[PDB]
DNA sequence: TGTCCCCCGCGTTTTAACCGCCAAGGGGATTACTCCCTAGTCTCCAGGCACGTGTCAGATATATACATCCTGTTCTAGAGCGGCCGCC
DNA sequence: GGCGGCCGCTCTAGAACAGGATGTATATATCTGACACGTGCCTGGAGACTAGGGAGTAATCCCCTTGGCGGTTAAAACGCGGGGGACAGCGCGTACGTGCGTTTAAGCGGTGCTAGAGCTGTCTACGACCAATTGAGCGGCCTCGGCACCGGGATTCTCCAGGG
């Protein structure tokens, strides 16, 4: 179909066109169009999005009580992520997500499971919670092992990192209804985190 | 038998001016040299007809044909 | 009735020509082929008496002296065409040609 | 001298050509029986040819007259120049 | 107050048009020279006859061209790139159109003479024709070898790229 598709530069391909049958290979390699590498060079160079207002308390009463207590005071913390993350696929998704795949779910989960592993450096640490990172990454280096946050950090700045995502969402090239499917998935993380005041 | 004019190729028009050493051929000069060959062929086969008439014979022979090139100071040998 | 319807050696042009002329010049072979030649003998025939027949022999002569006379008309065309300070052919020089022969 | 469009050299895919092969059935080629008109005379006579001659259309002759071609004069259209007018 | 734009004025030239020029188209006057009619033949075709032979026609036969296929690779045909050449155009020029001066031979008319083509005999070898014969030309068969075919290799002339 069409008129112009070749893997090497175009010659009106529907093999070398133009040249002789004793020039033909048929290799494997990468391709490039390049546009007939820029028309033979020229020709020889011519012949030479915000969270709903519904629990929004919680970031007020955490903004100021982070400033010299910074929510956790043991380093080996009992609060983990995981056992909270595994709960949605026995708790919510069995009663509120609609018959059928819960991959929106458990894939979302996962991602941002992953998102937690290297989220730390760049974004959600105080000055003090800084330090305390570097101190663990100093106690977590006599061993030469990776540095996994599944077991150090708590549940408390997940809230802080659904408020923190939307507009570094819309800083790259992204469509809207994706952005519209992560604040309905917020929105339900919300609704879930309405009654369930204990552990945040 | 229709449009058997063009049985002469414009390729074996122009095999026919290489061999008269014509350096390069036009595009008219097939049409024109075909008229040329139906006219001679119209009359070199006419008089092989009226030769065959004369001789109460169905099929035209080669020498009839030669008969008629010979009569109009074309004459062939071979036949 | 019932229808309703890398570098190619791009050779110059006279070079070739002037080798198909040496080959074909110096050649004996038939460059007419035979069926379409003997097919417009047989519609030419047609139109003077029909249910006509023309053995093989007959359409070679025919052929080879056909042959020959287009070869010598092309020949002076040439020659009319070099005499005109040119190397194409026209069929004004053909025209021109069959005048100077009485045909 | 230019140019551009017309033709040539070559890639590619159809396309019919030539040999391979098979019968056919009008048709060339050969042989014979017969029959008309052409080879060859006899005679003549009416159409064809040599000679004589009145004659009727062609050529010479020349003023008159065509007849188109060459050239001079004028008509009208086109580009250049200069005076006048409005604007910044 | 200076300058671009606009319109009128004069200069210049293409071209339609009318008048002069010279070689033919005609209108008689008259010569004139073959044109065709008449006459007198007379020489070739037609009526009629004799005889025969080559084609008209019938039969056979065997032969050879037309139709009619697949196959397959040579090539016609379509199209792209491009490339050199036909022709419009412009410029240089010379050499051939036009015109009479002057010479020079073409032709009309005349005269003499023989070079020789018809014309008429004459006599003589010569070729078609008839017996009689006969010997290698040709259809056909056996043999055989020269170059078409198939590749293999190669000099060899030709185009593309680099250097001055």
């Amino acid at each position: 179909g069409g008129r112009c598709l070749a893997f090497h530069g175009p010659l009106m391909y529907e093999h070398y066109q133009g040249w002789k049958s004793s020039w033909d290979e048929w290799v494997g390699y990468d391709r490039i169009r390049a546009y007939n590498e820029e028309n033979i060079a020229m020709k020889k160079r011519l012949a030479n999005l915000q969270i709903p207002i519904k629990l929004k308390s919680v970031l007020v009463d955490d903004w100021e009580y982070v400033t010299k207590d910074k929510k956790i005071c043991r380093l080996p913390a009992d609060v983990t992520v995981e056992m909270v993350l595994n709960k949605y696929e026995h708790e919510v998704s069995q009663e509120l997500e609609s018959p059928g795949s819960q991959s929106q779910l458990s894939e979302y989960c996962a991602g941002l499971k992953l998102y937690f592993d290297k989220c730390l450096g760049n974004m959600l640490l105080y000055r003090l919670e800084r330090l305390q990172y570097d101190e663990l990454l100093k106690k977590s280096s006599k061993d030469q092992k990776p540095l996994v946050p599944i077991r150090i950090y708590g549940a408390i700045h997940l809230l802080r990192l659904i408020s923190v995502l939307p507009e570094l969402i819309s800083s790259t090239t992204m469509d809207l209804q994706s952005c519209q499917l992560l604040i309905k998935q917020t929105e339900d993380f919300l609704v879930w985190l309405l009654m369930h005041v204990d552990e945040y | 038998l229709r449009d058997n004019i063009q049985g002469i190729t414009k390729p074996a028009i122009r095999r026919l001016a290489r061999r008269g050493g014509v350096k390069r051929i036009s595009g008219l000069i097939y049409e024109e040299t075909r008229g040329v060959l139906k006219v001679f062929l119209e009359n070199v086969i006419r008089d092989a007809v009226t030769y065959t008439e004369h001789a109460k014979r169905k099929t035209v022979t080669a020498m009839d044909v030669v008969y008629a090139l010979k009569r109009q100071g074309r004459t062939l040998y071979g036949f | 009735r019932q229808s309703t319807g890398k570098k190619p050696h791009r050779y110059r042009p006279g070079t070739v020509a002037l080798r198909e002329i040496r080959r074909y010049q110096k050649s004996t072979e038939l460059l007419i082929r035979k069926l379409p030649f003997q097919r417009l003998v047989r519609e030419i025939a047609q139109d003077f008496k029909t249910d006509l027949r023309f053995q093989s022999s007959a359409v070679m002569a025919l052929q080879e002296a056909s042959e020959a006379y287009l070869v010598a008309l092309f020949e002076d065309t040439n020659l009319a065409a070099i005499h005109a300070k040119r190397v194409t052919i026209m069929p004004k020089d053909i025209q021109l040609a069959r005048r100077i022969r009485g045909e």
